[PDB]
């Protein structure tokens, strides 16, 4: 299966071809940057989203979303988790929100896929703490950041094994499900 | 305003009605029609959005599906509903009890002839060359100019049935070629962006200007809540100028607008 | 006979006249005319009526003069001299006294509204498109089709002329086409030779035809003395029937027809 | 005539042939075909002939009869009989071995292509749209306008079938219409006569005159043997010059003007 | 695709030159004439964008302005730029080299006519009725449809020019109306949008419907990158099929479309 | 002069119509709840609003958009101020950004007007520090928590005083100015 | 010099702008423009030198080409390009910066009106009545007297149009002929060698002298560099002085010249 990929973030591009290698789908991944809206609702925040990429592409073209959920922070972003990172950065992020009474946060990535007739949303789910202190290598964004729930490593530390618990897996494990058992 | 009363109180003024008195009574949009379509199709309606427009949708529908008749049949039990009352419509209260001799539409529904027949008025309706036939002078004439649902090979809804209305040789077409000629027509309910309508007016312009008589031309009245100079200019071109409110409900507007004719 | 007085007292019959009817008041003929064209240009008649028909001749007479502007001042002198006396006229009389709510005519003449006038009734007089605009509904409507000789540029004599008509882009041409949709026509006068005419009768079959309502077309009639199988079948062909007499004086037949319309 | 063969030689002249070139063959002449619907429709020829011209001759024959076909087996037999030889023939051999590269004519006969097939030139009969398909740029376009004895429904005789092709939606008309466009055409054989031809003219005349470049309109010709002052102005208006010879034969005289177009 | 090549060899492709292969040059897009109109007018684009779709906006200009002389005066500038270079164009050396004998363009601008007279190939370029007259058998036929900028009254730009091009009497109609008879086009670049070619083709059909010879109409094609299902059905009722790509860049799949064209 | 507004904010309308009071314009305020874009830059992010505004309208409509800039927390806000607020609200806001060594933050005002032709923006600002105790009626958001520079009172506590200092106001004042200029 | 900057500082002197001026930016010169329109009617330039002077030749590129219009668009694109820059132009940075209230011009392009917005001044362009309706008295009057590339109609550059333009009927005639009186007018880049402009003033000195006035006429200035006694005497016999330069450079000479004016 040939789909398309409309993305800003060029680890992603990555992220999904390390995933996606072997299956037999291939990803032909396109760089535009689309801007998302301000809603609650990631559902209707996906929608627009592919609605913009199938307006640029016309194609069967899939796109991702990704969002962290602060327990602490009373569900706050999700949706606009981008904005956030490129301003407090790692830096403005564990001196807060790692030193609280509730680290506990859950991080989504949902993924809306048109096959040039429908719409179709895939989701999943990690659950995970904040650290207290910024660990291992910072080229991924909130991966330094980021320690998994049963683990003492964060996901830029533990390595090439994030791709096989991460929450982007089991929503492309569910992609990857529907993409091979036909287009129903 | 006031040429648009005393050209009605002579009776020389056409109503014309579009889809938009029809969307007071709680009938679906055009856009739910679309989504009908986009669901029957198995599409999803905004990705059936990028493709084509109106026509490129109906005439997908009609060629996929065959004909336009279950399309035909889900207008006709979905704008013909029980919940729909026509005795809550000042609206169409305010078009029956006016005295407009002939009204043309380009409604496929019944509700124009339902509220004729409620506040006690006589009428013809026309949608064929032997609805022509029956034409009475005292009695109003309603003319289905795009069809109504007892004939499916009469609804201008896809790109084909706009290219055989493009001709101006069906009877209805002629018809209304020869009742532009020396009546206004008013529009309330309708933007003018059907091509056969627009191509209608283009060409009774270039008849009044070959007869060197473009000061002599009847004006037409397009009543538009909404304002719009670009229109306003290429609808002055042919003659048809425009009335604009600044309420921004447009029931209310038409409803103050019609109020004008329906007293007296 | 019996269904054209039906369809005539309920008010759903045109009245076309033709040359044959102001052949019984004392105008110059057609013959008359050709001879009048031919001595005006240096030829004699019978020298001239082996080269063209008729058109031929209005267009020849046109292209050596220029305009048409001596032949319609020629006509209009003699077409209306002080001789004719129009209440010594039967055939005018009843069509004065009968009820027809439209009345066409190809004759550039005014010897119909000299009638109507003459005999007290009211009309309304239609050779322009500021004309359809003045139409009463309880007026006589009398549509002089092939013009007037109140302007030169009206006027179907000549080969030209019925080439500009043979497109059916005149607003006499449009007001034609939509008033024989669901109108008998009663044909006095007049052997229905022009081509713009059996064009539009030959498109109105064809109309119908396409509708497949045949049956349902409204049946047309001509009144000519001399009888003539192949016109009857020609015309019978286009919903066109034949009424004759067997009475050989043509305008005394006429009366006897129009003896029937007259009265009640 | 020097600027009708700098026309030739450049490949932009048209040939038109009529039925006077087939005449010269001693083929049954159009008042023998008069005479034999007559005969077949049991009245003698000339009372027949007072009741129509021709085109009304031949639609009661169609009429009395239900279709063309015993007209057209007569015709077919008749006009390709075993006494007619093509190589007795000049005017065929001289339109055989010119260099025109489209021919059109409204003969029904083959000996257009008899001809050409008989001087070895290589052609194509187009009398369909897919024989328009067939078109080779390095063969003769031999077009029958006017229909084939294969095709009952091509043949336009009567007056049904000059209604049809006055309309000019036929592929032919088309092909005709815009070969017309910046090509000259040499009516040999013909009159101009048929209306359809004459409203074709017309309409480029106007197209030419719309466009304000009726200077550089291409110049027609029409080689008639008996001079005609009336249709030569007629046609001068549509830009058709008139060719007249001074032999009373019109045989020797469509020789003598074919003479300068077949050789080199 | 192979069936392209086996009428591409006989020389019965006609070439339909749309907006896309002059975008590869690196001209002004249409949405950037949009904004230049907008910002003309006294708008911004957008502000312009939500009250009328191309046709309202190249018509408001004309009617704000007068004429589209300015209009002209500006396209003209920037779409013949001094930094556009056709040697840097695959494909229109592509173009230029295959051998195309009629080339129909909506291009105003003159970038086919300089990559064939840069690679060397002569060609003839037609736009008025005079250069139909110019018309050479062993030259490229340039067909600039939509005008040129040359004449500001050939530009079919606004509403009113397309209305005019939908009566289908301008000599480069009728020369269209019959190269479609009998010959296959390749639509490249182009997206068939204007209604007047798609009124063409539906008529078009619709003539090869009433000669009951529909599975012997050449078929044509249109090479759109980004597939459509909807237009695929809607122009697969017209005999036009869809030739797709699944390279996402539209210059590259052109150019590996014309790659087969251009080799020998 | 007749403008119209559309918001989600019923008090901003309020606000707005007591701010223009006297002055000879009048506002014809509806509720509709535009869904905003994710992006940083304001007049983009203005623009695309009051496409969707001028899209529902189509008659001269201007809309406000108020965005707080919080300096410690590199300047996050501004653009997306309303899910933080709906989000974490005033318990979650003072104990962890009036409590730093930075309680510096400006608040913006930014309206976009269309004049059914073009697009006009106006601005303004006013700097100001986040109070380590909410203080004040809690009926108009993130009123209760900003103490404005040079004064010791909530702009909840300092009452109607509040519309002759604020960035709203030189906002409007230079919208009023405008309107009162002419089209120019 | 000395009345001449009196009269500037009262604000009564209008600048006149020939081609001079322009052609400092590396514009086309009068010759190419003539060696392109030889080259475009298939002569070389110097056999076509020797048959009309400059109006008899762009008359016959205009009667050959049919309209102006190629030649418009080759001197728009040609004028207009994008080498030439309007900031490294010392004489158009002079007329911006000084406040001349009118300022005429016989150019076609818009390089004042580019000088005009670039230097930061208002100004409004004159082409046609409609613009002479939008005069605002605090702006500068730029009007293009012999016509903009904005519109074919009102070029003046062959014989023709200088025939339509020597009766003064067109509404810039009377503007400008109202604007001479009582007003001084400076030439600069203009040889005062077009018929209409000389005709202008022999009427306005003829109207001085028929009033017994004609000390009291105000005095007009033309710079040339090239000193012409002939000249001198013919054009101090319409009241218009001659300002002559020793410098052989005239772009030179026409900033020192331009020096008195731009200062304060
Ligand atoms: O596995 C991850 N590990 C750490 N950080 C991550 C990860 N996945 C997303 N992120 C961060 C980067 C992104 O800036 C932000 C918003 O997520 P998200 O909206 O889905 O990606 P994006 O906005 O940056 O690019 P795009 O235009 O395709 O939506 O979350
Ligand atoms: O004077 C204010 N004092 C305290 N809080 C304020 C003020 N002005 C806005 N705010 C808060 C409420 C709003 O939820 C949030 C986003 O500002 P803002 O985007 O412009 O208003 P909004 O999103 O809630 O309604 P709308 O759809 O019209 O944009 O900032
Ligand atoms: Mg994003
Ligand atoms: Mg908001």
């Amino acid at each position: 299966m040939n789909i398309r990929f409309i993305t800003r973030n060029r680890h992603k591009i990555k992220e999904i071809n390390k995933i996606l290698s072997g299956t037999g789908v291939v990803v032909l991944a396109s760089e535009h940057s689309i801007d998302e809206i301000q809603t609650e609702n990631v559902h209707a925040l996906i929608k627009d989203k592919l609605l913009k990429a199938f307006k640029l592409v016309g194609r069967p073209v899939f796109v991702e979303h990704t969002g962290l959920y602060i327990e602490s922070l009373n569900g706050f972003p999700g949706g606009l988790t981008q904005i956030f990172w490129d301003k407090l950065q790692a830096d403005k992020f564990s001196q807060l929100l790692g030193t609280s009474e509730n680290p506990r946060l859950v991080a989504k990535t949902i993924i809306g896929y048109c096959d040039s007739m429908k719409i179709y949303i895939f989701e999943g789910e990690t659950q995970g703490t904040i650290s207290p202190v910024p660990k291992g290598p910072r080229d991924f964004q909130w991966d330094c950041i980021f320690i998994p729930d049963g683990e003492s490593e964060t996901f830029a530390e533990m390595g090439d094994r994030k791709n096989e618990i991460s929450m982007r897996k089991k929503a492309f494990d569910k992609f990857k499900e529907y993409l091979l058992e036909g287009g129903k | 305003m006031e040429q648009l009363l005393a050209d009605y109180k002579k009776g020389n003024v056409i109503l014309f009605v579009g889809a938009g008195v029809s969307m007071n009574l709680g009938l679906p949009s055009w856009s739910q029609l679309v989504d009908h379509i986009a669901t029957e199709l198995g599409y999803d309606p905004d990705i059936y959005r990028t493709f084509g427009s109106a026509l490129e949708l109906a005439e997908y529908y009609k060629l996929k599906k065959g004909k336009i008749g279950p399309l035909r049949s889900w207008m006709d039990r979905m704008w013909h509903s029980s919940d729909i009352d026509i005795n809550k419509s000042k609206v169409h209260e305010y078009i029956a009890k006016a005295n407009f001799p002939i009204i043309y539409t380009t409604n496929y529904d019944r509700w124009i002839e339902t509220a004729l027949s409620n506040y006690g008025k006589e009428y013809i309706k026309i949608s064929s060359v032997s609805d022509i036939a029956k034409i009475d002078n005292n009695k109003t004439q309603i003319i289905k100019f795009h069809g109504d649902f007892d004939d499916d090979s009469s609804i201008v809804l896809d790109e084909t049935s706009y290219f055989q209305r493009l001709e101006f040789e069906t009877p209805l077409d002629i018809k209304f070629r020869s009742d532009v000629l020396g009546k206004s027509v008013l529009f309330i309910g309708y933007s003018l962006s059907d091509i056969n309508i627009r191509l209608l007016f283009y060409k009774l312009s270039k008849l009044w200007k070959e007869q060197k008589l473009e000061e002599a031309q009847p004006k037409s009245y397009i009543f538009l809540p909404r304002p719009n100079p670009i229109q306003e200019e290429i609808l002055e071109q042919w003659r048809i100028g425009m009335i604009s409110s600044e309420n921004d409900n447009p029931g209310e507007s038409l409803e103050e607008f019609l109020k004008n004719f329906v007293l007296v």
